[PDB]
This record gives structure tokens, C-alpha cells and sequence, in this order.
């Protein structure tokens, strides 16, 4: 028996396929088992395979083909979603020095969150901001972290009329964190046409 | 919980000490 495997693989390394086998059959080989199970044990063991065919060729080959899931963010903070909102998780040994934007929410709700980073994501963007951190409560109120460190509370009001406000008075900010030798630590959005505004110390 | 300070925050024009606020 020999065993094939393939496909692009970026977390998946060999032993996490024999060990799959191996905790299944015995230390011995693994030919007239059932394809089946080969697949759901897989499945099972490495959450990130997205899909696993496995599949016999003679004259003595068994074939194993994977698709892992690809992230676009961490999902809450030890897991992931991909582009479709597919949540899965990768051991963090595997991706510690990886640097993706983070995504929070309560336990089914990647989805509603990963398009509510997309909307507004495109409206920051428009004026050259961009989204590092993105959360949502139970409630569906909203917070924002931007790559300059400045987080934005939106609470649960038209998200996007507070995301321009904070855009429109953003200079005036700026030019007075500039004249006090401090920095912008967050915007409060939360009213009818204001904003309130915490201030930092310089790093 | 955090309810209570949006409420506060959107209904009447509360702060908190130290936040500068602006009004447009």
C-alpha cells in the first residue's frame, strides 16, 4: 500500500494524515478499509480541511486530495473565517507570527459581522482608512479599530451616518492632538450630531 | 449594562470626565 497525497497545503504537514490512519487501523496498513471513514476521521481530526476526497487506485495506491479553508480574519480571537463566513480554527503554533484583521461576535454570527466589516470597510476606504478590528455585540452595537489605533464606537444608530461624521470632523482632531503633544485614543459616536473624544499621551 | 451609557450618552449629551466633546 502506498499513500498519496495532495493538493495545496498551507497548514496541514504529513504526520497530521498518518496519525488520522494510524488512530483508526492499527500500526499496520490500511488498504480494504472503507473510504468513508478514512474521509469523516480526517474531517474530524483537522478542522481547517475544508474538503478531503480519498479515493483508491490500483494497482495499490490510496489517493487522499485536500482543499484547506483559507482565512481572510481570526474569528473572535483562537479561530477564523474565510471570505464565504465559513468559521474554523488552525493550531495557533501553526500561525502566531500571521497578521490578519480581527473579527468578534457571538457564537453563529461570523457572517452578519464579516459583511458588516465589508460595508463599512468600503466606506472608510473612500477616504483612505483602513479597518484592523471589527466587533459586534449581542445587541448589535458596534466598535472599530482602524490601523492608526483609534477606535470608533458607533453603538447601534445609522452606523454609517457617525462612520462620516467621525470622517468629516477627523482634521480638526487631528490638528488638535497635534497642538497638545497628544494622540486620538478613541471617538464616541454615540449621539445626535456629535462626538466625544479620549486622548492619549504620545508613545 | 452598556445599554445604559448609550441612552445616556444619546439622550442626554453625556460625557465623561477627561473626553472633549464636539457638536456640529
Amino acid at each position: 500500500s502506498k499513500l498519496v497525497l495532495t493538493g495545496e497545503r498551507h497548514y496541514t504537514r504529513n504526520d497530521d494524515i498518518r496519525q488520522s490512519i494510524l488512530a483508526l487501523g492499527e500500526p499496520g496498513t490500511f488498504m480494504t478499509q472503507d473510504v468513508n471513514i478514512i474521509q469523516t476521521q480526517i474531517e474530524q481530526r483537522l478542522p481547517w480541511i475544508k474538503q478531503v476526497s480519498v479515493r483508491k487506485q490500483w494497482p495499490d495506491e490510496l489517493k487522499i486530495h485536500l482543499v484547506e479553508y483559507v482565512p481572510i480574519a481570526r474569528w473572535n480571537d483562537q479561530h477564523m473565517v474565510d471570505a464565504e463566513g465559513n468559521t474554523f480554527s488552525v493550531p495557533p503554533e501553526r500561525t502566531s507570527k500571521q497578521v490578519l484583521p480581527m473579527l468578534y461576535g457571538p457564537e453563529g454570527s461570523a457572517n452578519e459581522v464579516l459583511q458588516g466589516y465589508r460595508e463599512m470597510g468600503q466606506m472608510l476606504a473612500k477616504d483612505r482608512f483602513t479597518l484592523k478590528e471589527a466587533a459586534m455585540t449581542a445587541r448589535r452595537s458596534w466598535q472599530l479599530t482602524l490601523n492608526n489605533d483609534i477606535k470608533l464606537n458607533l453603538g447601534r444608530g445609522d452606523t454609517m451616518k457617525r462612520l462620516a461624521r467621525f470622517v468629516e470632523l477627523y482634521p480638526v482632531l487631528q490638528q488638535q492632538a497635534q497642538t497638545d503633544g497628544k494622540r486620538i485614543s478613541y471617538v464616541d459616536l454615540r449621539y445626535d450630531s456629535g462626538a466625544a473624544v479620549g486622548w492619549a499621551p504620545l508613545p | 449594562q452598556e445599554a445604559l451609557e448609550e441612552r445616556a450618552r444619546n439622550e442626554l449629551s453625556m460625557t465623561r470626565p477627561g473626553e472633549t466633546f464636539y457638536r456640529l
